[PDB]
């Protein structure tokens, strides 16, 4: 066996990113991209309008907040259930920042995703907020299994 | 515990590399080890028949 | 008032259930000490070479204050921790000494006990 | 008149590379007024800005089958594809895209 490659479709008008991109593919339910293309737009667009700053520095710095660097993987050695903390390759970084903005956002719960995501990626952006609550669990889930640091 | 010799001027790992190998000239891997639980006289004899012949350590 | 030694001796204990970590001076007087359960380890990890790296930084951490400039090695016991305790008594600075050749190797002694599956 | 089929789950773009101006023409329509969501327009001419061919080939289509993005889709491989067969001295750059997916 071994690993396998992929690739993913980077240009975007609004705010260029292959993280953006990965983000478009995220979020997306019923093979309907178009819904959560808009979705992105007009967030990135709110966020543009009530914030003086270009959406992408703000997202760039909400996924450096909830990026995990420690993740706390379960392993049963004898009948104990131990855990052992594993260092996160930036593409496991970067998608389990995605599902957790997604899934926070979704979470939330207000009129429209569209003001949800929004509102995530400012709580992000600001270090409180509820992806952050997910990074910050898991963070202390790696110190407490710290004993395991390397088998 | 390998001796009491003393060794500087080399690197951290260099001290271990000699320790685990001056180890083996000493009881301190089998004689305090095998102790551990207890041996019938019968199977201890037979111990050393097998493993100082086979070549198993 | 605080008799400053400028160098000593530490005797560790690796079992594989705990790991100890004492500091002595010449005369072998208790200069610091500590423990993977002083550190939190109380389960298995105990024995850990990660706690015993632990257990020896404390140690090591606790005596700079008490003054020694370098240490004696007298480690002892079976166990794994063994290594990584000398790997953090040299990483705090605190360089070594020498060594010695003792250990607990019994001639005959006394029987051991019964083993744990009958 | 340069030729190409740019055939892709099912939509194929009967494209002629004819040299002209730059207008596209997509069964017999304009691109706004056939394709909205101009996300993919800019992404139609992804190997037209890897390759300076601006405004010196008109493309005359007649796409048949599949959607929006299929057909757009289509629409570019078709349009690679017939510029390479046109000028095959920028094939070593388009090979690293390529666009055939037997899909």
């Amino acid at each position: 066996k071994g690993p396998v490659a992929k690739r993913d479709v980077l240009p975007d008008p609004i705010y260029n990113s292959k993280l953006v991109s990965r983000l478009i593919n995220k979020m997306m339910i019923d093979g309907k991209k178009g819904k959560s293309q808009t979705i992105l737009y007009k967030s990135f667009d709110i966020i543009k309008e009530r914030t003086g700053n270009d959406a992408m520095e703000v997202f760039e710095q909400a996924l450096k907040n909830i990026m995990p660097v420690l993740e706390v993987k379960a392993r049963r050695v004898g009948g104990a259930n131990y855990q052992v903390p594993v260092e996160v390759r930036p593409e496991r970084r970067t998608t389990l920042g995605l599902r957790w903005l997604v899934n926070y956002a979704r979470l939330r719960g207000e009129k429209t995703m569209e003001e949800r995501l929004a509102n995530e990626i400012l709580d992000a952006a600001n270090n409180t907020g509820a992806a952050v609550k997910k990074r910050e669990d898991t963070h202390k889930m790696a110190e407490a299994n710290k004993a395991f640091a390397h088998y | 515990m390998s001796k009491t010799v003393v060794r500087k001027n080399e690197s951290l790992e260099d001290a271990l590399r000699r320790f685990k190998r001056s180890v083996s000239k000493t009881g301190t891997l089998a004689e305090a080890r095998k102790r551990e639980f207890y041996e019938k006289p019968s199977v201890k004899r037979k111990k050393k028949s097998e493993a100082a012949r086979k070549r198993k350590f | 008032v605080k008799k400053n030694i400028e160098s000593g001796i530490a005797h560790i204990r690796s079992t594989f259930n705990n790991t100890i970590v004492t500091i002595t001076d010449t005369h072998g007087n208790a200069i610091s000490w500590s423990s993977a359960g002083a550190l939190g380890f109380r389960g298995s990890r105990k024995s850990t070479p990660f706690a015993a790296q632990m257990a020896a930084e404390t140690a090591a951490k606790g005596s700079i204050e008490h003054g020694l400039k370098t240490l004696e090695v007298t480690v002892k016991g079976p166990g794994s921790g063994r290594e990584a305790a000398i790997r953090a008594l040299q990483a705090a600075g605190l360089e070594v000494t020498a060594i010695r050749d003792v250990t607990p190797v019994p001639h005959n002694g006394c029987r051991p006990p019964k083993r744990r599956r009958v | 008149q340069y030729y190409g089929t740019g055939r892709r789950k099912s939509s194929v773009a009967r494209v002629r590379l004819v040299p002209g101006e730059g207008r596209i023409v997509v069964n017999n329509r304009e691109i706004s007024e056939h394709i909205p969501s101009a996300a993919l327009i800019e992404d139609i001419k992804q190997p037209l800005t890897l390759t300076e061919t601006a405004g010196t080939y008109d493309v005359l289509v007649n796409v048949h089958g599949g959607g929006l993005s299929g057909q757009a889709g289509a629409i570019r491989h078709g349009i690679a594809r017939a510029l390479l067969e046109a000028d095959p001295e920028y094939r070593t750059t388009l090979k690293r895209a390529g666009l055939l997916t037997r899909d």
